[PDB]
């Protein structure tokens, strides 16, 4: 869990 | 002397609870967060492991946040960083690639 920076 | 590499996590702090789950400071962050720049981080003891947690509105995100074994917290997508407070501090500049820059601490403060 997580995000595309 | 303990058994310890880098830093282990800095407790005091809001945005910075080396307790929290993850969820239940995505569930903080569905307190607040509205300008689409709540934020918190969070640690973990099981193989060092951090990860950035803000909401772009009704949605909050997360980040996973390590280092090369060697010390320096970074991201792949995100930027590099010495420690999480660069990466959050400077974070707490721009979103350096986030969904969008960082303005709030998403823990808690009191409790009414």
């Amino acid at each position: 869990t997580y995000e595309t920076l | 002397g303990s058994r310890r590499a880098s830093v282990g996590s800095h407790e005091k702090m809001p945005w910075f609870h080396g307790k929290i789950s993850r969820e239940e400071s995505e569930q903080i962050v569905l307190i607040g967060s509205k300008t689409n720049g709540k934020f918190l981080i969070r640690a973990r003891d099981n193989n060092g492991s951090y990860a950035l947690c803000l909401l772009h509105e009704g949605k909050v995100l997360h980040y996973r946040i390590d280092k090369d074994k060697t010390g320096k917290l970074s991201i792949p997508e995100g930027k590099k960083f010495d420690t999480l407070w660069q990466l959050v501090e400077h974070y707490s500049y721009k979103a350096d690639g986030l969904l969008r820059v960082l303005t709030v601490p998403c823990q808690k403060i009191g409790t009414q």
